[PDB]
């Protein structure tokens, strides 16, 4: 019942500063230190420190000197990391982890958090543009839509209000242009389109867009 | 200040094989290595400690052993929930993670269905255009996707986006975009995508015309 709590994903500008939390519960807060790792995407896990709750002492990763500082609040059994001054570089989850017991100055983590991503963006949210994704010209009629511009992550598609499941492919976002693309697809019987009404439906909740897009013939 | 140095970076396991991680210290680290399975959207698990000390509950198929600078990790009789990202970390002097290593399931062969997609009458009233490319349930990953406009190979201006690799059967599927001006778009008519992979000797061309 260990349980180490992080908030959901955050956006800020180049040049501001942050500072993660992390809500323990489960164990007594002060017998076990906790870590902080940084993640960019696509790379792998980087040790940022470790800090011991019952005195706040700690030891860290040179490479975060002056950028990475870590604290906790006793009463509240809650560690923070402020990172300042912040870049593109910084970008990254970044996850709390539990110590195991050890009086140790260095020693490995067991239970760790899910992770608060950070992202580090001038950009602005934008909403997308839906785009149906029609065949020139068989059994399986494959058909898409294509969700082009748009940030901050993330957008849900589902196809005919989810009536739609099998033979659906959503693709992972790519940036274009410093916003995001992304597509998905769904595979019918061409005895089911276009004789029945396939409708693809977009959701980017923090632009309130919702579009339902009909897929039909080019014309 | 430890460096670790672990390999290989990506690995394909067959169901029931056997799968070697190794990770090599740039000094001693007296045993204190542990090992980290990480999955997508989840936060990582420790598997072992102490070089070959396995947490309470992580399966008897997975294994480490060494000392000194040289140590290794071990799954035996993969099965399919171990296919995920796994990392070493030393914790003798500091703590330094590994790079990391990529674990995908080897299974048969499969050909890509390929579909194309002409820009629609929405995108083409803004002034750009995108030609889309389906490439769906395809094994190995590996892949070469080449755009031909009008015969020529066109090589920039496209993007491409790969799901992961199925947990129902095991496959990959790809899209590949192109994204013109719209003049540029109207400049030709035939618009072809070919996909050249294990599972045949010529490609798997797909083609429209856009007067017709």
């Amino acid at each position: 019942q260990v349980q180490l709590q992080q908030p959901g994903a955050e956006l800020v500008m180049p040049g501001a500063s942050v500072k993660l939390s992390c809500k323990a519960s489960g164990y007594t807060f002060t017998s076990y230190w906790m870590h902080w790792v940084k993640q960019r995407p696509g790379e792998g896990l980087e040790w940022i420190g470790e800090i011991d709750p019952s005195d706040s002492y700690t030891n860290d990763n040179q490479k975060f000197k002056g950028k990475a500082t870590l604290t906790v609040d006793k009463s509240s059994s809650t560690a923070y990391m402020q990172l300042s001054s912040l870049t593109s570089e910084d970008s990254a989850v970044y996850y709390c982890a539990r110590r195991l017991y050890s009086n140790s100055y260095y020693y490995a983590m067991d239970y760790w958090g899910q992770g608060t991503s950070v992202t580090v963006s001038s950009a602005k949210t934008t909403p997308p543009s839906v785009y149906p994704l029609a065949p020139g010209s068989n059994s399986m009629v494959t058909l898409g839509c294509l969700v082009k511009g748009y940030f901050p992550e993330p957008v849900t598609v589902t196809w005919n209000s989810g009536s739609l499941s099998s033979g659906v492919h959503t693709f992972p976002a790519v940036l274009q242009s410093d916003l995001y693309t992304l597509s998905s697809s769904v595979t019918v019987p061409s005895s089911t389109w276009p004789s029945q009404t396939v409708t693809c439906n977009v959701a980017h909740p923090a632009s309130s867009t919702k579009v339902d897009k009909k897929i039909v013939p080019r014309d | 200040d430890i460096q670790m140095t672990q390999s290989p970076s990506s690995l394909s396991a067959s169901l029931g094989g056997k799968v070697t991680i190794t990770c090599k210290a740039s000094q001693d680290i007296k045993k204190y290595i542990a090992w980290y399975q990480h999955k997508p959207g989840k936060g990582p698990r420790l598997l072992i400690h102490y070089t070959s000390t396995l947490q309470p509950g992580i399966p008897s198929r997975f294994s480490g052993s060494g000392s000194g600078r040289d140590y290794s990790f071990s799954i035996s009789n993969l099965e399919p929930v171990d296919i995920a990202t796994y990392y070493c970390l030393q914790y003798d002097n500091l703590l330094t993670f590994g790079a990391g290593t990529k674990l995908e399931l080897k299974r048969a062969d499969a050909a890509p269905t390929v579909s194309i997609f002409p820009p629609s009458s929405e995108q083409l009233t803004s002034g750009g255009a995108s030609v889309v490319c389906f490439l769906n349930n395809f094994y190995p990953r590996d892949i070469n996707v080449k755009w031909k406009i009008d015969g020529s190979e066109r090589q920039n201006g496209v993007l491409n986006s790969w799901t992961d690799q199925d947990s129902k059967d095991s496959t990959y599927n790809m899209s590949s975009t192109l994204t013109l001006t719209k003049d540029e778009y109207e400049r030709h008519n035939s618009y072809t995508c070919e996909a050249t992979h294990k599972t045949s000797t010529s490609p798997i061309v797909k083609s429209f015309n856009r007067n017709e």
